[PDB]
RNA sequence: UAGGUAGUAGGUUUAUUAAGAGUUAAACCUAGCCAACGAUCCAUAAUCGAUAAUGAAAGUUAGAACGAUCACGUUGACUCUGAAAUAUAGUCAAUAUCUAUAAGAUACAGCAGUGAGGAAUAUUGGACAAUGAUCGAAAGAUUGAUCCAGUUACUUAUUAGGAU
RNA sequence: AAAAAUAAAAUCCAUAAAUAAUUAAAAUAAUGAUAUUAAUUACCAUAUAUUUUUAUAUGGAUAUAUUUUAAUAGUCCUGACUAAUAUUUGUGCCAGCAGUCGCGGUAACACAAAGAGGGCGAGCGUUAAUCAUAAUGGUUUAAAGGAUCCGUAGAAUGAAUUAUAUAUUAUAAUUUAGAGUUAAUAAAAUUAAUUAAAGAAUUAUAAUAGUAAAGAUGAAAUAAAUAAUUAUAAGACUAAUAUAUGUGAAAAUAUUAAUUAAAUAUUAACUGACAUUGAGGGAUUAAAACUAGAGUAGCGAAACGGAUUCGAUACCCGUGUAGUUCUAGUAGUAAACUAUGAAUACAAUUAUUUAUAUAUAUAUAUAUAAAUAAUAAAUGAAAAUGAAAGUAUUCCACCUGAAGAGUACGUUAGCAAUAAUGAAACUCAAAACAAUAGACGG
RNA sequence: AAUAUGAAUUAAUGCGAAGUUGAAAUACAGUUACCGUAGGGGAACCUGCGGUGGGCUUAUAAAUAUCUUAAAUAUUCUUACA
């Protein structure tokens, strides 16, 4: 662009990442309950029975949830905390349940990596 | 003329890439000052007046009758197969003019970028104007003179 | 091949040189700087020996390409102050060697 | 490229054979017990070279490129042994040509690996009294037994200041019988410092690099025109090199030149003291505009470069 | 959001003010004024630094903490006093609560504290010893300003055992 | 060379804390919330010597010695990016992991663990955010040159000399190299608009003799002839030349003549920077389409038929309506393309035309421009570009991953079809260009 | 009148798995493709009109040739002759 186009707004784009969990609110976690668990089948090439659950955030916003960890005990009506990241197999799924959090428990026999499953150290 | 300055620099460096030994830039005041700062400075072999067929044998007094057919004429130097006068390149643009105090002269021959100037490399010459005058830069430093930085030549 | 070296540590100034999609901007640093530069413009100022040297790329990072390019800039980009002195039939002097001279 | 590596001795070794179960022993281990040689009942290595210090001003400093991993000699014909196939250790089979003609830098060098480390000089007691009496008694300037010895001035001046701590230790008989013997182990150890011999003298004409010169600025002159070190000071606005050379040896508290007086322009008034107070109020006249802590400066406190400096009595506090 | 403006743009005169001016009110004239280098409108937001963060730097971000400035003290308007207030005053009205049922009192964005909201932010602490502020001639009185401590790894720093 | 591991225990020596004594400073005329103060000292006090500090000796104080005495870190990670080689077990596209690429289907370095190992450390990890991490950029062919030109603003850019000033700007004077005006001389007959003409053929009709098939197709079939010789009528089109060469701003433009308008080179004189570019704006703008009034031969969406075909809402054939034509308008879109905005200065060659000029022993020869072709250099991802897509300068337009989308909504304009303007959400780690070697090709 | 919220109601589009009906595109893709526009059709698509090459520059013969001392001389020649 000439000078005269760069000083009427020409200009190389800014780079700076985007917000990947907008109903969030920019929070590190917001509250929710859960209207319904479900099981969901990974895009193609990957083959397993992902667990999630549809939450409704106490702004208002429904979003879909993985629940990480070898198995859950969350139901209709419990409530968790839920923070970023998405599934990527699972398109639609942006969002993280926190294991140890709200009524939802820890993984049971957790050994490694406790801190992100909500495991306490055995004694 | 800026423009005029330009059209130089680059028929300079044209002139170069193909090893010509005398060329003719046009005839202007602030031209000839140009050419004289590199012919002292040894960049230009040699510098005469002349017309647009070729340099003056003998001098040829200047009139308006034939000012339209003068032009200037310089010689190119060329040691060890390479281009004494390599790039030629104007600081101050046409469309943006650079006016710098001796402050900051002082810095851009010291290794500070100034207002986007790369500072003086080794064995460059930058040119100065001040008051219709042409000078290198390290000149006007010594007359705390401040101008408009035209061109560097390399 | 031989290349140039200003007190056999650094490059004669700055280097703005093109090889084919590669931009390489390299300047002359002061002693004791180090080599900052792309990764594989340091493994070739080593084996060089070139100490000092600072220095950026632009558009196209291709590994193969920057060590050509560089090798190529580091012949036909620079020029000694004996080279230039000659040429131009003047005398250079570095400032900061003076300095320290008797 | 990059994996674990365990540091494995580069020189060749006897590495473990068939092992009993329950020795649960280790390659390195083993290489350093063949280092070490035996130990005797009273817990030494005899056989080792480098268990006992040096007495002839020659350090022992380790040499394991030059003999291949051969740390044993006999303890007391210092001639060198190996391991055999016995288990015993006996005469080498050929002799070591790369340990008998050792480089003078080298002896000095305490680091295989790092040619650029060297020991220094131990000053003899003599040469320290000379220069003790020569500055106090004799009245000479710091930069002259620098000038005459080879010694940097700071050496010199320290040499003063510890001597006259040892005249007060040895006036009070504070210097025991081990420290003593501590001492002279430690003199016998090191190269001993010699004025005449040129190379161990000290360089007396460096002198700190400054910022702004550390660039490298060039000036295109006529091929004839005379470019020395005054006319390149004033292009790089400092004092002559020569000059900043000479107010550094006027440094010295015992050094010629000196001086300290410009300064004693400040108005200083020291309040009145009466019989009962504990303290005596001191003021100094400051400048409107200069003086007084400014309004809204930056809190370091709860950053990671928060300024920590310490008292008259030693005591960190945080400034 | 492409047309906007009608005291709107300018001129003259009076009133008002310590004081200029369509600043307000009154009268009479001229037809102007703003706008694609973005008017008008709408949305959003307290602003800034010799403060903080980041970067080689130009810059970008924040506006908690330190300091400067503005605005507000449940909401709106008005009046009094005064050099200065549409005052955390007074008046009237609005919303909510309260008890004494009065043309009543209160409004914690002062401190502490409680409920609510939220992923998330503390003691219903001590002292006027210090530095200030108010009253008093003084003696002194008052001060949730302030100074200290408590709670909380929120941040920083130091220490958290060396030889064999 | 497979270690865990000097790791542990053990040994030596310490300090913290405790205990005892002592005790500042914040504050003094006095007042201390903090406070069970900090610090110091290790029986307390004193004298002497004694950088510090040390040391001796003394007064009181206990039984020759003099209070006691320690040390349990977590958290993430080890396929690559990315530091982690010592292996082993379970699971088997399940369970699960995952920032990106991906891992898992029985030898899983990636899942869940053991061993060993790498980080950071009273923190570690994770989420939410901020800054940095490439414009020392691009638009023939990858995102991106506006259809074209004219021209307004430009707080855009732009000749020469001299003199001042308060200085890269201003002013004044002067100058002619850019840009123009008027002639003279030579050259050319194109491009617009309008008017007036010509030409071959086609279809229809009639006549004439002359017949029985003709026409069509891959082959077929649907709808007194065909062919031949005359005569009449109508509409549309424009063979060779011909290279769209050339001309025109582009769109466009090749049968003839005329009228009006514009267009070339050199020379002479004249003006004296009056220029370039150009937001907004304006004008023109293929084909199709639309609104009126004419025209309608041939061609020909659609429609209705005939074939082909497994089917044939097609390709082929028939009948053939709109349209294609003219007049007056609307509309402003095309692969409106050289997929390449305009202007200026400049750089190495050849060949071939064209133009102007010069010369002669008159038909060539010598010059200077333009065009085209092939190139050097340079540039470029390369293909290639080649006087630009090179070296520079000035101005304008435009682009910022794919898809969603030139879509939705709104607005403006239009008789209408539509044209212009022009998003976001969701999803993904793709997507694209040049070139290379293959494979394949009815 | 504006802003916000919900909203009967209603439009467009993305991804996910395989199927169904055809075979439109990439080779001359079996009717050259594509651009603008118009009409038609289950669907891709088909047809008309102009435009573009991002398809044919992929471009490669009607052939015909001549006289001066052939050598005792050219062909050899080594810094010589002149
Ligand atoms: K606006
Ligand atoms: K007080
Ligand atoms: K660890
Ligand atoms: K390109
Ligand atoms: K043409
Ligand atoms: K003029
Ligand atoms: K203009
Ligand atoms: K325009
Ligand atoms: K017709
Ligand atoms: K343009
Ligand atoms: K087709
Ligand atoms: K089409
Ligand atoms: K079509
Ligand atoms: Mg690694
Ligand atoms: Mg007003
Ligand atoms: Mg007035
Ligand atoms: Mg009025
Ligand atoms: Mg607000
Ligand atoms: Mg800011
Ligand atoms: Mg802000
Ligand atoms: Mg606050
Ligand atoms: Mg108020
Ligand atoms: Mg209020
Ligand atoms: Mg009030
Ligand atoms: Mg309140
Ligand atoms: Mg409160
Ligand atoms: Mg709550
Ligand atoms: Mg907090
Ligand atoms: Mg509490
Ligand atoms: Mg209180
Ligand atoms: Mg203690
Ligand atoms: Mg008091
Ligand atoms: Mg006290
Ligand atoms: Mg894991
Ligand atoms: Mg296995
Ligand atoms: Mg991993
Ligand atoms: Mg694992
Ligand atoms: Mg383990
Ligand atoms: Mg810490
Ligand atoms: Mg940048
Ligand atoms: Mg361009
Ligand atoms: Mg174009
Ligand atoms: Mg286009
Ligand atoms: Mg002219
Ligand atoms: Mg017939
Ligand atoms: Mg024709
Ligand atoms: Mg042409
Ligand atoms: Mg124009
Ligand atoms: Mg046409
Ligand atoms: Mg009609
Ligand atoms: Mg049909
Ligand atoms: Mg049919
Ligand atoms: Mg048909
Ligand atoms: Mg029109
Ligand atoms: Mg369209
Ligand atoms: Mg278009
Ligand atoms: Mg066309
Ligand atoms: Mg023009
Ligand atoms: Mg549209
Ligand atoms: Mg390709
Ligand atoms: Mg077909
Ligand atoms: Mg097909
Ligand atoms: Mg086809
Ligand atoms: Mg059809
Ligand atoms: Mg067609
Ligand atoms: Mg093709
Ligand atoms: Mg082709």
């Amino acid at each position: 662009a000439t000078l005269n186009q760069i000083k009427r707004g020409s200009g190389p784009p800014r780079r700076k990442k985007i917000s990947t969990a907008p109903q969030l609110d920019q929070c590190p976690q917001r509250k929710g309950v859960v209207l319904r668990v479900m099981v969901l089948k990974p895009k193609k090439p990957n083959s397993a029975q992902r667990k999630a659950c549809r939450v409704r955030l106490t702004n208002g916003n429904v979003v879909s949830a993985y629940i990480p960890g070898e198995g859950h005990d969350a139901q209709e009506h419990s409530i968790v905390y839920v923070r970023g990241g998405r599934c990527q197999d699972l398109p639609g799924v942006k969002y993280h349940v926190i294991r140890g959090a709200g009524d939802l428990s820890g993984v049971v026999n957790r050994i490694s990596s406790r801190s992100k499953y909500g495991a306490k150290k055995p004694s | 003329s800026l423009v005029k300055l330009a059209n130089t620099c680059a028929h300079l460096q044209n002139c170069s890439k193909v090893r010509v030994a005398l060329t003719s830039i046009p005839y202007t005041k602030l031209q000839l000052q140009f050419a004289y700062n590199l012919y002292q400075q040894g960049f230009l072999s040699s510098l005469q007046k002349g017309s647009t067929m070729g340099p003056d044998k003998d001098f040829v007094e200047v009139t308006p009758d034939n000012i339209s057919t003068r032009r200037l004429w310089v010689g190119l130097k060329y040691r060890d197969n390479k281009p004494v006068l390599s790039s030629c390149k104007l600081i101050s643009k046409p469309n943006s003019r650079i006016h710098l105090p001796m402050e900051d002269m002082k810095k851009l021959c010291s290794g500070v970028t100034i207002r986007n100037i790369k500072p003086l490399q080794p064995g460059e010459l930058i040119l100065v104007r001040a008051h219709n005058n042409i000078m290198d830069i390290n000149e006007a430093i010594s007359k705390k003179l401040d101008g408009e930085v035209l061109c560097r030549v390399k | 091949k031989e290349i140039p070296r200003y007190e056999n540590r650094t490059i004669y100034g700055d280097i703005d040189f093109r090889y084919h999609g590669v931009k390489l901007h390299l300047r002359s640093a002061k002693p004791g700087f180090g080599l900052r530069v792309n990764h594989v413009i340091f493994e070739i100022c080593e084996c060089a020996g070139i100490k000092d040297l600072s220095g950026k790329v632009y558009k196209s990072r291709n590994d193969m390409n920057i060590a050509k390019g560089t090798i190529e800039a580091f012949t036909k980009a620079q020029k000694t102050l004996d080279e230039v002195a000659l040429g131009r039939g003047k005398k250079l002097v570095d400032v900061r060697k003076v300095y320290y001279s008797s | 490229f990059s994996r674990r590596r365990i540091a494995y001795p580069f020189y060749p070794f006897k590495k473990l054979g068939r092992q009993h179960p329950k020795k649960h022993d280790t390659n390195l281990k083993t290489a350093m017990r063949q280092f070490l040689g035996p130990k005797n009942y009273k817990g030494e290595y005899v056989m080792n070279k480098y268990f006992t210090v040096p007495t002839n001003h020659v350090p022992n400093y380790i040499k394991p490129d030059l003999e291949r991993g051969q740390s044993l000699e006999h303890p007391v014909t210092k001639k060198p042994l190996q391991l055999r196939y016995d288990g015993t250790l006996g005469p080498p089979p050929v002799e070591n040509k790369r340990l008998q003609n050792i480089f003078k830098d080298r002896l000095l060098q305490p680091f295989p690996s790092n040619p650029h480390c060297k020991t220094n000089y131990v000053l003899s007691p003599q040469l320290k009294q000379s220069i003790f009496e020569e500055i106090t008694v004799e009245g000479l300037s710091a930069q002259q037994v620098s000038q005459k010895y080879g010694l940097k001035i700071p050496r010199v001046e320290a040499i003063v200041k510890l001597v006259s701590v040892e005249n007060s230790w040895n006036r009070r008989n504070r210097v025991s019988s081990d420290l003593k013997t501590m001492d002279e182990t430690l003199y016998r150890m090191f190269p001993v410092f010699d004025s005449d011999a040129s190379f161990k003298r000290e360089n007396l004409s460096e002198i700190p690099v400054p910022q702004k010169t550390l660039a490298s600025r060039f000036l295109t002159i006529a091929e004839s025109e005379p470019f020395g070190p005054v006319d390149a000071a004033h292009v790089l606005e400092l004092e002559p090199a020569v000059e900043t050379l000479r107010n550094l040896s006027t440094v010295g508290e015992h050094s010629s030149g000196h001086q300290q007086s410009t300064n004693k322009n400040t108005k200083v008034i020291y309040g009145e003291l009466v019989e009962g107070e504990r303290s005596q109020y001191k003021f100094t006249n400051a400048k409107v505009g200069k003086v007084g802590y400014r309004y809204g400066s930056g809190n370091r406190d709860n950053k990671k470069d928060r300024r920590i400096g310490f008292n008259k009595l030693g005591q960190m506090v945080y400034i």
